[PDB]
RNA sequence: CCAUGUGGACCCGCCCCUUGGGGUGUGUCCAAAGGGCUUUGCCCGCUUCCGGAUGGGCCCGCGUCCCAUCAGCUAGUUGGUGGGGUAAUGGCCCACCAAGGCGACGACGGGUAGCCGGUCUGAGAGGAUGGCCGGCCACAGGGGCACUGAGACACGGGCCCCACUCCUACGGGAGGCAGCAGUUAGGAAUCUUCCGCAAUGGGCGCAAGCCUGACGGAGCGACGCCGCUUGGAGGAAGAAGCCCUUCGGGGUGUAAACUCCUGAACCCGGGACGAAACCCCCGACGAGGGGACUGACGGUACCGGGGUAAUAGCGCCGGCCAACUCCGUGCCAGCAGCCGCGGUAAUACGGAGGGCGCGAGCGUUACCCGGAUUCACUGGGCGUAAAGGGCGUGUAGGCGGCCUGGGGCGUCCCAUGUG
């Protein structure tokens, strides 16, 4: 066996723990996101935006996702739920949201 | 340079896409004649403009599909059914030349 | 023909068959014998010319010719094949190296020497 | 090696002297000067036709042993003059004067050419000032071919230093008889080397 | 990073040196960039280092890493130097 | 059906001379003008003229020749020894300049059509272009 | 986690450009870390941003072996809109809709092989080939998989199954040289468990340094190319012995014997280049200058002195193919690449003498090219010699008359980037 080596498999398995507890937390908020989105709750979907928009960035500084791969997720969610309050109502907020 | 190719359209049977033809001219590697090979490019036709025998431009682009690599330039001229006739002969001929069979 | 048939055709490259087989690439192959034995020869001829039918390390079962005056083959002696085939005898297309492993060199051998795997006799 | 055995024999072979054995090949001596014919058994008895190829081959051997050089090189040579821009007879002989075995033979310094090579591997010789054991010796125009000062005072230097008194050099060359010198002028000529080689039967040869 | 180095072309007991700009974990003796000069360790000819500052002069102002060796075969081609007052 | 205006002509002349016939007539083009007044500038034919053969426009070519030769055959020389085609129809050859080449060590002479003509390897190589290799005389 | 945010990211808006490129307007979100010393300032770092360079993914144009005794293949198959996924386009992957896509200019299947710079052959055109060195690819016992990260879907990292080997207390676990070196196996055949990290290259470090089976060298193998010795100068009308003889005589053959000369090996001594850097003080941390350290080859190469005459071996000798005779043998024994020799005069077999060719190599066997214009572009042919379809029709395709003009696809030309 060779110490060397040991040491970073260690390492690894440390941000993989890092690495899920970090998307597998903007999966959960963004589908959060997406679900206050659909019935025009202007105010709370907007406020859940910015604290996903957030989270997406500190895991954008990070080794987790790129910022070409950040960058995505913030159109991703940005963009539908502009568009979810479309067959709704007027976005109370505009906090994540530039009109 | 971008490569661009001069063919004419034999397949509108698609949705926004279209078979086109491109050929070329050179001497034969060793016997060297002038011969004459020829190629189909998948183009991408988006807003469908162009029909089933014209006479086209095209240019290689960001891949659209499986066997998309083609946007389509511009117009040299339409109805040319000349060789797409010409090409569908061809098609056609291996209903023949089968070992199934070719009836009377 | 014109030059559009070969254009359409073409000149097809000929192809060269091995007129020895056995040794699958090889220039040597040792194998055992198997019949130890003697065959008259072809038409104009007349002998009694020495063979062995040889089993191989290339799987195949191949005859062998004994080239010289006396030998010391047996049925179970190890031998070693190169090429080199025989105008007198059909069927015979390599020969037994004389020297290499349960195979003699030829005694009373002063000029042709080295094929025969007999060494110099000085103190003559 | 080098070949090394019963010199004037070839004398006689190709019918005509090498002058090998050396000061003794001009006497009433030299294996030649006695029996023309060429060596065994057979030597005396009528000669036939000989082959195209024959006489394509005798006057290349000829112009190898009288040369004292041995046959896998005396081809590099020749392949090095075709390789070479200009008349390829007249190159060939041109680097044959210039391997240093025969730059001394010419330049005296020796009774015959497989002599002249001992006082060469030996560390007899002097070359733009220093010492060459190498027969193999390309000598360029204006080089220096000497003898180094230790050997001088001995017997076949100087015997044949001597004799020097009473012939010429070679058009290609001045022979410093006291200071023990020469010097290499120019390549030679086919106009100087008059050998008893027809060299383009050398070159039909190696055509084959 | 892109480096300056060293690349054998002699062989056994005669190494001669290349100078040559190529990419840090290239092999050592390989398609490099750009050939900037020779350097004769056996040192056998009058010219046994020939460099040309103006490339190096370029390929610094790029920020190409030299070696301890290199850097010093550079200095003393002129490589480095500097004037005026 | 009938292919190549050219290489019939060579073969008229060709066929017209080994027969030792003073004047001979072919199918009137502008090509086969224009290689004709190399024919003539380069002396292997006396010249061609303008003849209408029954109201058809036509070349008549005089044929140039050896002269009274002795022996027991008394017949001269064609100056055309061997006149021959090489870009064959169906089987083209252009050359540029490097791949122009000479004929019988100069002796002789390769025809072009460049896009300055109707050439003779020499005027062809002096001018520094090239084209379509043509025939080949003697 | 919070704040500042020069700047950057995303949503929407306009304005240039035009496939996701550049600007700007509001909202929104993100920064960091301290160690060292010549401590009130220098050094290695830190974070966000444009750019340089470097390397790299992905996509297209042409090039890329054979057999048609494989002719029909295709259902994630071809395309569409939405979506997921990636650094990124895309059936890549998923859902849903239209029914396409490909093929005789070889689709499909089967056979074989990494490709190239180049290498061998050859007048050229081509034919043959891709060890070593170098450029790109692909695997790491067989197969699938993801994590870490800028990077791999990772030889000496990770999860699962299978074969194989091994520890076992019969629950279970370990193991992977096609990295150097060696063992075993196989086979006609392929080597030391060497020395050293001095050089050069790489990783890490402010640095001294540290790891370096890359690599630098040594060992072993005539395996290959080249350099070199085995002597040389003199020496008989010509020893002995050995072979032929027409019994006079011919040949090895100036070769040997001795005469003289030189001095591989060996002995003595001296004895490298390859190595000046990083570092240290001066000087500014810069330019420049000064000092110090260090040799695995190696006590090698090479220089001075000393010195002995001092390995020759293979093929062939009827023709092609340089070389001729006696015996022995008698279609026997045997040679042989081709025709062929041998049945009592053998220039062919085995020996001798003599001869030719080569030489630390000479031969044989295997393969590549030439020969072979015997695959024929260069450079072929069909009346009888191998070969015109048993005769027509006509489709793809190949090819085409005279006169002028427009295009410039070919083809020619010049400049240029690449090779
Ligand atoms: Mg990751
Ligand atoms: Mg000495
Ligand atoms: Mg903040
Ligand atoms: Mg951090
Ligand atoms: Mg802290
Ligand atoms: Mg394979
Ligand atoms: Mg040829
Ligand atoms: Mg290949
Ligand atoms: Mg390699
Ligand atoms: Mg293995
Ligand atoms: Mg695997
Ligand atoms: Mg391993
Ligand atoms: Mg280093
Ligand atoms: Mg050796
Ligand atoms: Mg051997
Ligand atoms: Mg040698
Ligand atoms: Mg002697
Ligand atoms: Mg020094
Ligand atoms: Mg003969
Ligand atoms: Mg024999
Ligand atoms: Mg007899
Ligand atoms: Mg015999
Ligand atoms: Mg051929
Ligand atoms: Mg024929
Ligand atoms: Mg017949
Ligand atoms: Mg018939
Ligand atoms: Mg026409
Ligand atoms: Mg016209
Ligand atoms: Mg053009
Ligand atoms: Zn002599």
């Amino acid at each position: 066996r060779n110490l060397s080596a040991l040491k970073r498999h260690r390492q690894s398995l440390k941000r993989r723990l890092r690495n899920k507890a970090k998307k597998s937390a903007i999966k959960t908020l963004s589908k959060k996101a997406i679900q206050l989105a659909q019935e025009g709750k202007a105010e709370e979907a907007l406020k859940i935006m910015r604290k996903a928009e957030s989270l997406i960035d500190k895991a954008a500084k990070g080794s987790t996702l790129h910022k070409n791969a950040a960058a995505r997720r913030k159109s991703r969610l940005m963009r539908k739920v502009r568009q979810l309050l479309e067959a709704a109502g007027a976005p109370l907020i505009g906090g994540g949201l530039s009109a | 340079p971008k490569k661009v190719l001069t063919g004419v359209v034999v397949s509108d049977k698609m949705q926004k896409t279209v078979t086109v033809l491109v050929e070329r001219q050179f001497p034969h590697p060793l016997y060297g004649k002038v011969i004459k090979r020829s190629k189909k490019y998948l183009a991408h036709d988006p807003e469908e403009k162009y029909k089933l025998g014209d006479v086209v431009e095209i240019i290689e682009s960001r891949p659209i599909s499986k066997r998309k690599r083609f946007r389509v330039l511009r117009l040299v001229e339409s109805g040319r059914m000349d060789l797409v006739e010409k090409y569908l002969i061809r098609r056609q001929n291996y209903e023949s030349l089968s070992k199934r069979g070719g009836k009377a | 023909p014109t030059i559009n048939q070969l254009v359409r055709k073409g000149r097809e490259k000929v192809r060269k068959k091995s007129k020895v087989p056995a040794l699958k690439g090889a220039p040597f192959r040792r194998g055992v014998c198997t019949v130890v034995r003697t065959v008259t020869p072809k038409k104009p001829n007349s002998a009694l010319r020495k063979v062995a039918k040889v089993r191989l390390t290339s799987g195949y079962e191949v005859t062998a010719y004994i080239p010289g005056e006396g030998h010391n083959l047996q049925e179970h002696s190890v031998v070693l094949i190169r090429g080199g085939r025989v105008k007198d005898l059909p069927g015979v297309r390599y020969h037994i190296v004389r020297g290499v492993y349960d195979a003699a060199g030829v005694k009373d051998r002063k000029k042709s020497r080295s094929k025969y795997g007999t060494k110099k006799p000085k103190e003559a | 090696g080098r070949y090394i055995g019963p010199v004037c024999r070839l004398c006689r072979r190709e019918g005509v002297k090498l002058y090998l054995k050396g000061e003794r090949c001009y006497s009433p001596k030299c294996a030649m000067e006695r029996r023309p014919y060429p060596p065994g058994q057979h030597g005396q008895k009528r000669a036939r036709r000989p082959s195209d190829y024959a006489v394509r081959l005798r006057e290349k051997q000829k112009l190898r042993r009288i040369y004292g050089i041995s046959e896998r090189q005396f081809r590099n040579l020749f392949e090095e003059a075709s390789k070479k821009k200009g008349v390829t007879g007249s190159v060939f002989l041109g680097l044959l004067e210039s391997r240093l075995d025969n730059v001394v033979y010419r330049l005296g310094f020796a009774v015959s050419r497989r002599q002249a090579r001992q006082l060469v591997r030996h560390g007899h010789i002097t070359v733009n000032g220093r010492r060459v054991d190498l027969p193999s010796y390309r000598v360029r125009p204006g080089d220096e071919i000497a003898v180094a000062e230790k050997s001088r005072n001995l017997e076949l230097i100087r015997q044949n230093l001597e004799a020097m008194k009473g012939r010429k050099v070679g058009p290609w060359l001045s022979l410093d008889v006291e200071g023990m010198k020469g010097k290499f002028l120019r390549l030679p000529d086919r106009e100087d080397l008059a050998l008893p080689v027809n060299e383009q039967l050398v070159i039909e040869f190696y055509s084959r | 990073m892109v480096k300056i180095r060293l690349a054998r072309f002699g062989s056994k007991h005669n190494p001669h040196y290349r100078i040559v700009v190529t990419d840090a974990r290239r092999k050592r003796d390989g398609k490099y960039i750009e050939k900037i000069g020779y350097y004769d360790p056996r040192k056998t000819t009058p010219d046994w280092l020939k460099v040309d500052v103006e490339r190096a002069r370029y390929w610094l102002s790029v920020g190409a890493q030299p070696t301890d060796t290199a850097r010093r075969l550079l200095r003393q081609a002129g490589v480095f130097r500097q004037e005026a007052r | 059906m009938l292919t190549d205006p050219i290489a019939d002509m060579l073969t008229r002349i060709r066929n017209a001379t080994r027969v030792y016939k003073e004047s001979t007539d072919v199918p009137a083009s502008r090509f086969k003008e224009e290689i004709l007044r190399i024919l003539a500038r380069e002396g292997f034919i006396k010249g061609y003229e303008r003849v209408d053969v029954d109201g058809k426009p036509y070349l008549r070519v005089y044929l140039k020749y050896g002269p009274r030769r002795q022996g027991p055959d008394p017949r001269p020389e064609q100056v055309i020894h061997h006149i021959r085609r090489i870009s064959k129809p169906g089987r083209r050859v252009y050359v540029g300049v490097k791949e122009i080449p000479r004929v019988r060590r100069g002796l002789g002479i390769a025809i072009l059509s460049t896009s300055k003509g109707v050439l003779t390897d020499r005027e062809a190589r002096k001018l520094g272009v090239g084209g379509e290799l043509i025939c080949e005389v003697w």
